[PDB]
Formats: structure tokens, sequence, C-alpha cells
């Protein structure tokens, strides 16, 4: 796993292209994506 | 001219006393502004 750094991620089979980092969303033990006002994904829980 | 000139400066004071109390005379600037953001978050939530 690649942190603040431009990368070609897939997590789970979500594909994307974006800098992953560590961050401060408080998720709720259901939730494996984040979504944007656009509904574009922009947060997600690392599955290991 | 001293009525003249006396007139004029409270005139002049009564502009401050309305542009710090009624925020509400700015409008049409304000509606300006408030179109144009209006107009991108519309064109940003049409993404999802």
């Amino acid at each position: 796993l690649v942190k603040n750094k431009c990368v070609n991620f897939n997590f789970n089979g979500l594909t994307g292209t974006g800098v992953l980092t560590e961050s401060n969303k408080k998720f709720l033990p259901f939730q494996q994506f984040g979504r944007d006002i656009a509904d574009t994904t922009d947060a997600v829980r690392d599955p290991q | 001219q001293k009525l003249i000139a006396n007139q004029f400066n409270s005139a002049i004071g009564k502009i401050q006393d309305s542009l710090s109390s009624t925020a509400s005379a700015l409008g049409k600037l304000q509606d300006v502004v408030n179109q144009n953001a209006q107009a991108l978050n519309t064109l940003v939530k049409q993404l999802s």
C-alpha cells in the first residue's frame, strides 16, 4: 500500500487514480466506501 | 456653504450606518456571487 504519491489504485474491484492518504473520516463498521458531492468515491477502507 | 457642507458630511455619515447595519443593501452584488456559485454547484451535482 502506497501513500502521499499519485497511484493507479484498485480496492476490492473499485479502480481509480489519485494520491491516497490516511484520513480522519469516522466510518461506521458497515461502510466500505465514502462519496463526494459529485458521488465520485472520496474515501475508502483498506480491506486488510 | 457651512450648512451645505454639514448636510453633505451628515449624509456620508448615514451611508456608513446603512452599510454597517443593513447587509440587504448589497443584495444586487451578493446575488451575482450566489448565482455563479449555485451554477457551479449544480454543474458538480449533475455528475452524480
